């Protein structure tokens, strides 16, 4: 199938250099826009930097301009990111993260293992409560709010859902919150209005426990909400 | 001086500057959005079709205003810039002429080495060239009676450079390939015969209407310059030739092409 | 024993001649002027092409040319989703999946290819090379997402299956290069072509032809079914449109017209069944009245002839396509 | 032979139709294509507006 | 204008793009078509080139020049319906040897047709030794009114080539031929210089000065 395996990361003291190396195999990467994006040890998800499928576009994040560059070569299969002057605040772990763009398109489909890396206006979204006790049998619901419409003129709604197992990657729940992606069980269904974002999951079972995350691609950057965990109490 | 007739004057050279620019526009319409026309070598005719626009609506003009009134009305600027301008223009379409007859002959002579490098790199390549070397031959020396430079080492240079190569360049070619097409073409022969007149007149046509446009002007002007100085007053219906060649070149090529002809008349009706 | 099929050829004459007796609903409108302009200019061909399809979105439409590329295009922004490189250069005809999932084209390989679309690397690869026909190929249908229906050159139809990869069975009579084969709506019936201006419907569950039309000239090049799925028009190169209806066993409205003379293409009927599209060999794509019988629709452009043209599920557009290497969108 | 033998077998399965009334069978056209001509645009032209073509 | 199909317009861009470099190469080549009729003819042609059912693509190689070879032999379908997609070609090439001469009307019938018409044509006889010992004996006959000429050799070989042609009733074509004996290596050589002409005859008549 598709994998991607990645290990440039390690304990590097404040201000110094290292470079990240993400290995991609399965696919055709000469043809997908490839992203970054890092979680930080305790909680919390943000936007590193995205390049382009044909490294024709590059963007960052509002505190990695100045800091860390990106770089792909198709024949090599890799991705290259370089982390220079390293702050305290940079000691969390990462992950690559492969796109696509056409018409009908599900980007962020599969997603890396993730490094270890250790030291010494725009929309925001915010989701709560983070915790819900839940029972298997029972259908829940989900909601994360967003401050600007995101219903684009061209009749879509760019927000994009996760789900994060507890000590596993996270992967895609519902793509454009309306749609389902492939490998996932009919029950989950996105929905929301313009604003409003509504997720709903029918049947809950006892291995789809794990935190839920909500992420816009109207404009960028990108950001990420709070999350809610869930339990089997 | 004319005081009366200068109404008619300028009535005919705006009538000269607007067919000019209605036949280049045409032809560059044309040009584009045919798929049958979509080839490297229309990129050179493209070339000399916005030289000849750009000639036509920037030099007539100003030109115009002198030698109607016998002032300058205008400063001193920007009579400079203006004549640069003018001879950078001329010499453009001059040398377009040249590189598509010269890109012609290389087409037809030696033909399977040849069609190999006809790639819009290179003929783009070429034009930069052609318009480089058109603005080296123009930058120098870059009742006020701002009229055209008279440098003894400037006059001659300028004169060969923008008339003489590019002639005999022309005459040397096309008589090459009216020598070859005579010898390949040595009961339908109705036929061989007409055909052979009538591509010997095509090619009489186009090499005539140049030389007999410009060679009068150029020859007046190496005349006067370092030799006996006889002028006359003719030299202004010799200055507006050129530019009457200008107005003329785009359809002599146009005509004798049965495809590029069956895009003008779709383009027209 | 040969004379009783002609007796009793006499004898079905007879019958389909009594079983008619125009002068009816002529009194209704006229269509009126109609007329319709460029929208879109789809230009990324560089040789001819042939045939293209309209997928089950309205969105995206599907076109081959002699250069070997099939091109997915965003009908609303002119992109293009892919570009699918080619075995054999040669092809005559082009099909959409019903799902989205597959596109097959087939042409003078005598072999029906068969591609796929939605993969985990995301790139378009084959999925089957169909080698049952000895003959060049004409179109390609998909009766579901597991079967393909094709006729070739050899006088014959065949329907396959992907999975299996094998001729299921095999319909045959034509005597003649069959051509242009167009399922129904009902996916259970089907007319074809022929070289010897004939039609045929087979069944696609029995196996053996049901009914057998004549009454043309020449030979015919285009045939589509009503959307009522209980009739179907066929072009010809005689420049006649005959329209017949399986219930009549005859034909009903000979459309037809002086000052042209040229042959036919492709045709295709309306969302309503109300307007009937037709591309002739010529500079022009001729549109013609159901059953009012009037020449009333005519489109210029463009330059070369014309080859193809299709109609969405939908009713919003047209497509068409020819030998320039261009496409337009009339609406 | 065999092909007097397929053809003779071929044309009863021909012959056994009904048939139905040329009359009835235009009169049920019309009567869809009336019926069904509120719906394509290519008749009454749409609004610009609504329109996926510009 | 939105985040995403601002990708996706990338994308079609660099499509186009990668396409365009495929055709402008794809198209630098020549293309020759040849359509022997009945039997032993093509064959020996194919052969001096130094998954059944279906025409077959002889790629060639020559002076920087590889030709596309297509030679439509296993199509038993009728002409007419796949017969006109080879349109854009430069140059046919017309094998016959050596009673059976409908090959001559078929000549006429391929030669005349409503488009096809302003393409050269390189017609081969590639039986020569054969009709050179079959003339030796006298057959004689020759089953051909007015002949009236010498037996042997080359003047009956000149009739023959007089026939066979003179059909062309139109203007800028030019038919070829050729004495092939099935044993030489020339035919390669002359199809080139045939290439060659007619090239230069087609860049003459643009512009043209024809
Ligand atoms: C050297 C040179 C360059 C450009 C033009 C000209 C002539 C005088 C002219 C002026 N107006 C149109 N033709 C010359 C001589």
């Amino acid at each position: 199938d598709v994998q991607l395996v990645e290990s440039g990361g390690g304990l590097v003291q404040p201000g110094g250099s290292r470079k990240l190396s993400c290995s991609a195999s399965g696919f055709a990467f000469s043809s997908f826009g490839m992203h970054w994006v890092r979680q930080a040890p305790e909680k919390g998800l943000e936007w590193v930097a995205y390049i382009s499928s044909g490294s024709g576009t590059i963007y960052y994040a509002d505190t990695v301009k100045g800091r860390f560059t990106i770089s792909r070569d198709d024949p090599k299969n890799t991705l290259f990111l370089q982390m220079t002057s390293l702050r305290s605040e940079d000691t969390a772990m990462y992950y690559c993260v492969r796109s696509i763009y056409y018409y009908g398109s599900s980007p962020f489909d599969f997603w890396g293992q993730g490094t270890t890396l250790t030291v010494s206006s725009d929309i925001v979204m915010t989701q709560a409560t983070s915790s819900v006790p839940v029972t298997p049998g029972e259908s829940v619901s989900i909601s994360c709010r967003s401050s600007k419409s995101l219903l684009h003129s061209n009749g879509n709604t760019y927000l994009y859902w996760f789900l994060q197992r507890p000590g596993q990657s996270p992967q895609l729940l519902i793509y454009r919150m309306s749609n389902l992606a492939s490998g996932v069980p009919d029950r989950f269904s996105g929905s929301g209005s313009g604003t409003a974002f509504t997720l709903t999951i029918s049947r809950l079972e006892a291995e789809d426990v794990g935190v839920y995350y909500c992420m816009q691609h109207l404009e960028y950057p990108l950001t990420f909400g709070a999350g809610t965990k869930l339990e089997l109490k | 001086y004319s005081l009366q007739v200068t109404l008619t004057l300028v009535c005919l050279a705006g009538l000269l500057m607007l067919l000019t620019v209605f036949g280049n526009v045409l032809v560059i319409i044309a040009v584009f959005t045919s798929r049958a026309l979509k080839a490297p070598q229309n990129l050179f005719l493209v070339s000399l079709a916005s030289a000849d626009i750009l000639v036509a609506t920037l030099v007539i003009p100003f030109s115009l205003a002198n030698e109607v009134m016998g002032y300058w009305y205008f400063g001193k600027a920007w009579c400079e810039i203006y004549l640069a301008l003018d001879v950078l223009f001329c010499t453009s379409s001059i040398v377009h002429l040249c590189a598509i007859s010269l890109d012609r002959y290389w087409s037809i002579t030696q033909a399977i080495e040849y069609n190999l490098k006809r790639t819009p790199r290179r003929i783009k390549a070429i034009i930069i060239t052609v318009w480089v070397i058109s603005a080296v031959i123009s930058f120098p020396p870059l009742e006020p009676r701002c009229e055209i430079n008279d440098q003894k080492w400037y006059v001659i240079s300028s004169c060969i450079g923008s008339f003489f190569a590019p002639c005999l360049i022309m005459i040397l070619v096309y008589v090459r390939i009216y020598q070859i097409a005579k010898r390949r073409t040595r009961s339908r022969w109705r036929g061989r015969q007409n055909r052979e007149k009538r591509f010997t007149f095509v090619l009489a046509v186009v090499i005539g209407v140049f030389v007999v446009c410009w060679f009068p002007f150029f020859f007046t002007y190496t005349l006067t310059a370092v030799g006996c100085s006889v002028p006359r007053t003719l030299f202004k219906f010799f200055f507006w030739f050129g530019y009457c060649n200008s107005s003329l070149n785009p359809v002599i090529y146009t005509i004798f092409n049965h495809d590029f002809r069956r895009a003008f008349k779709k383009i027209l009706c | 024993l040969r004379q009783e099929a002609e007796q009793l050829k006499n004898q079905i004459r007879d019958a389909r001649k009594a079983c008619a007796d125009s002068q009816i609903t002529n009194n209704i409108d006229p269509v009126g002027r109609i007329q319709m302009r460029t929208r879109r200019t789809l230009r990324g061909h560089l040789a001819k092409i042939y045939a293209m399809h309209w997928g089950t979105d309205s969105r995206l439409l599907v076109s081959a040319s002699q250069d070997g590329k099939l091109i997915i295009w965003d009908s609303y922004t002119t992109n293009k989703v892919h570009a699918i490189p080619l075995r054999s250069s040669w092809v005559m005809t082009c099909a959409y999946a019903p799902s989205g999932n597959y596109v097959a084209c087939g042409g003078l390989d005598n072999i029906c290819s068969i591609y796929n679309l939605k993969t985990r690397e995301g790139n378009v690869r084959v999925s089957r090379e169909l080698a049952g026909h000895t003959g060049y190929l004409s179109c390609c249908r998909f009766l579901d997402d597991n079967q393909i229906v094709t006729s070739s050159g050899d006088t014959t139809c065949a329907l396959w299956d992907i999975e299996t990869g094998q001729q299921t069975t095999t319909f045959t009579g034509h005597t003649g290069d069959v051509m242009s084969l167009s399922l129904a709506p009902d996916t259970r019936l089907f007319v074809s072509g022929a070289c010897d201006a004939s039609a045929k419907l087979w069944d696609v569950r029995e196996g053996m032809c049901r009914q057998t039309f004549t009454g043309h000239e020449s030979d015919i090049n285009a045939i589509c079914f009503f959307p009522n799925g209980n009739a179907f028009a066929t072009g010809s190169d005689d420049a006649t449109c005959r329209l017949f209806d399986l219930r009549a066993d005859q034909e009903l409205m000979t459309y037809s017209h002086d000052n042209i003379i040229c042959g036919i293409t492709s045709v295709s009927f309306s969302k309503s069944g109300r307007l009937l599209l037709a591309g002739y060999d010529d500079f022009n794509c001729n549109v013609w009245d159901a059953l009012k019988a009037d020449r009333a629709g005519v489109l210029a452009g463009h330059d070369n002839r014309v080859s193809c043209l299709g109609v969405t599920d939908d009713g919003m557009a047209v497509a068409t396509g020819s030998w320039d290497s261009f496409l337009k969108i009339w609406n | 032979i065999a092909q007097a033998r397929k053809l003779v077998e071929q044309l009863k399965m021909e012959a056994n139709i009904d048939r139905i009334k040329v009359s009835k069978a235009a009169a049920d056209l019309m009567a869809y294509c009336e019926a069904h001509a509120k719906e394509d645009p290519l008749l009454t032209p749409v609004p610009a507006s609504e329109n996926p073509f510009r | 204008l939105s985040a995403e199909e601002r990708a996706a317009l990338e994308r079609s861009k660099a499509i186009e793009k990668n396409l365009k470099e495929d055709g402008i190469s794809a198209a630098k080549d020549v293309k020759l078509l040849l359509l022997g009729a009945g039997e032993s003819g093509k064959s020996t042609i194919v052969k001096q080139m130094k998954k059944t059912t279906g025409i077959v693509e002889t790629h060639f190689t020559f002076k920087n020049l590889h030709f596309r070879l297509f030679d439509v032999g296993g199509q038993r379908s009728e002409r007419k319906k796949w017969i006109h997609c080879f349109e854009d070609v430069t140059a046919i090439i017309f094998c016959v040897a050596l009673r059976m001469h409908e090959s001559l009307m078929l000549f006429d019938s391929i030669c005349n047709n409503k488009f096809f018409i302003d393409t050269s044509i390189i017609l081969f006889l590639n039986k020569k030794d054969l009709f050179g010992e079959k003339i030796k004996k006298s057959p004689l006959t020759i089953c051909f009114p007015e002949y009236t000429g010498p037996n042997t050799y080359e003047d009956a070989a000149a009739y023959i080539q007089a026939q066979f042609e003179s059909k062309n009733r139109s203007p800028n074509k030019e038919i070829y031929c050729h004495m092939t004996c099935a044993t030489d290596t020339n035919n390669i050589q002359v199809v080139f210089d045939a290439v060659t002409d007619i090239i230069i005859a087609n860049n003459l008549r643009g512009c043209g000065l024809y």
